[PDB]
RNA sequence: AAGUGUUUAAGGGCGCAUGGUGGAUGCCUUGGCACUGGGAGCCGAUGAAGGACGUAGGAGGCUGCGAUAAGCCUCGGGG
RNA sequence: GGUGAAAAGUACCCCGGGAGGGGAGUGAAAGAGUACCUGAAACCGUGCGCUUACAAUCCGUCAGAGCCCUCGAUCG
RNA sequence: GAGUGAGAAUGCAGGCAUGAGUAGCGAUUAGGCAAGUGAGAACCUUGCCCGCCGAAAGACCAAGGGUUCCUGGGCCAGGC
RNA sequence: CAGACCACGGGAUUGAUAGACCAGACCUGGAAGCCUAGUAAUAGGUGCAGGGAACUGGCACUAACCGGCCGAAAACUUA
């Protein structure tokens, strides 16, 4: 048994934060689920998830011939990537500092058939 | 045509009125709208009642639906061609359904219609 | 509303800071050709 | 008005982790013969087709 | 009826396995600093030092060159 | 500043518009893939064993039952 | 033979947490509907409505930037 | 009429919960048209007329949907 397929996807423009945020809904669930959920939520940051998910399962079933009807996210990392710094003027003349975040998602996907 | 009750719809007053008229001439010249959730519950009543004064149009109907409506055509239509169609419905002519809400702003979306039966 | 001290101008430029005011003097010749010695692009203005 | 102190890791986390999503309940719905989840909102306008599924 | 009694983790803490960000540590340089022995120590109106412009068949820089414009003529080296 | 001895810089197949990733190849190594020698600290995630929702702790120390992993012959 | 041992000099260089996924997304006008391009559109193109300036929020020049001017292509980077 | 979100209260086809329609109470003042007197503004009959949102009673005409998730017992001692 344990016969996985990994998925990654790096310098996603998306944070990390946000990017979990919406992992943890999904997190240890069917492909077939996964792929309904994160496609109505309103969050506009579960399109990268739910492509990595369906890679995962493409690969899966055209390197391994496991059946997408038995397979279930095991794996989901979504970890932090670089981060871009800026500037950014304000009201006295003073410089902030602006950072545009990034993500490096990563899932493994298993088959567990009951 | 109940008062909002809060905050209207677009920005300030004085147009919200323009937004409900515009989205019921929208509404009776295409047979269907798609806007905001709250811009078709607004515009439902509005719409009820111009169906209502066309209904009951026979004269000084007319000018009631022009102080509201500007497009002749769409008026000229209005009392047409819909005309006598809900002579016999007493009332709930639009129909509302809720649709998957849009890009960037979530923004519940919905569709008003009109009744055929 | 003040004018931020700037007020641009080419005619004003090249006679106040220019290549001709700068040879005229002594001190200019200097300050070129110390501008020189350090390899500065844009000698003068 | 400024943070006086440092917010510990725990303190931190205690509250970040109440950041989060509520997932939307979902419906089967026979469309075009296929059996798709669509949310009980949209179910109504599944049945018209007035909802997109990609 | 009285008494005893393990059983829950929305989240945090501890140690471990896996990883991202991060560019230090370790090993080197086409570079830089200080000196030894020599050459030569001024360049110019027969237009100096330094710059604008242009030059390869091609969009920009480095370098050479100056409408004879990454080159022209003579004389030696090597191939 | 440094890929790799040599670009030999992943033909081809799959997800997608790409980014990027998974197989299939080159390279000894791809835990060397123009973000590339070695790749630490703070930061961020995931999983594993204990812990806590009656509790007022410069956030440690000395005692100390239970749980967990292991070396020997149920104990030391 | 040391440029030889950092925990601090509101010390300097590079990276990252807290403040926080909070504020703000930069006025005095306001967007709405239909069709179309596009995988992805309230913000892109066409048509119909509502609103603003109209001694301008219109047009032409002076100074200033110098190819932002027009056509075809692109959405990493910049549009808060 | 409960309320920043949350939460609370009523309903969900065995229903008047809300929107529409009818009627009532109430607000406003005599609506568009016709005719009449006045060259004229203007007034008079059609007219307690026309218009209206919160208050009330009927009316399933429209929306509460052929719909989804959590959710129930170690054990032992004495009387
Ligand atoms: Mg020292
Ligand atoms: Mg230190
Ligand atoms: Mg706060
Ligand atoms: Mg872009």
């Amino acid at each position: 048994e344990f016969p996985s397929a990994t998925a990654k996807a790096r310098y996603v423009r998306v944070s990390a934060t946000k990017a979990r945020r919406v992992i943890d809904l999904v997190r240890g669930k069917s492909v077939e689920e996964a792929l309904d959920i994160l496609r109505w939520a309103p969050q506009a940051a579960s399109e990268p998830v739910a492509k990595v998910i369906a890679s995962a399962a493409a690969n899966a079933q055209n390197n391994e011939g496991l059946d997408p009807s038995t397979l279930v996210v095991a794996t989901v990392y979504a970890d932090e990537g670089p981060t871009a710094k800026r500037i950014r003027p304000r009201a006295q003349g003073r410089a902030f500092r602006i950072r545009k975040r990034t993500s490096h998602i990563t899932v493994i996907v298993e088959s567990r058939p009951p | 045509p109940k008062p909002t009750k809060g905050p209207r719809l677009g920005g300030s007053s004085s147009h919200q009125s323009a937004l409900l008229a515009n989205l019921a001439t929208s509404l009776f010249e295409h047979g269907r709208i798609k806007t905001t959730e709250p811009k078709a519950r607004a515009l439902r009543p509005y719409a009820e009642k111009l169906i209502t004064h066309a209904k009951k149009g026979a004269l000084h109907n007319r000018r009631e639906v022009m102080k509201k409506i500007r497009d002749k055509d769409v008026v000229h239509t209005l009392f047409a061609e819909i005309g006598p169609f809900y002579a016999d419905r007493n009332g709930g002519y639009t129909r509302i359904i809720k649709v998957e809400n849009r890009k960037g702003d979530n923004a519940p979306m919905a569709v008003i219609e009109l009744v055929r039966e | 509303k003040g004018k931020r001290t700037f007020q641009p101008n080419n005619r004003r430029r090249a006679r106040v800071h220019g290549f001709r005011l700068r040879m005229r003097t002594r001190a200019g010749r200097a300050i070129v050709a110390n501008r020189r010695s350090k390899g500065r692009r844009a000698l003068t203005a | 008005a400024v943070p006086k102190r440092r917010m510990s890791r725990a303190n931190t986390r205690s509250r970040r982790a109440q950041w989060k999503a509520e997932a939307p309940g979902l419906v089967t719905v026979s469309v075009a013969g296929q059996q798709r989840k669509v949310p009980r909102r949209l179910l109504k306008a599944a049945r018209l087709g007035l909802v997109d599924l990609d």
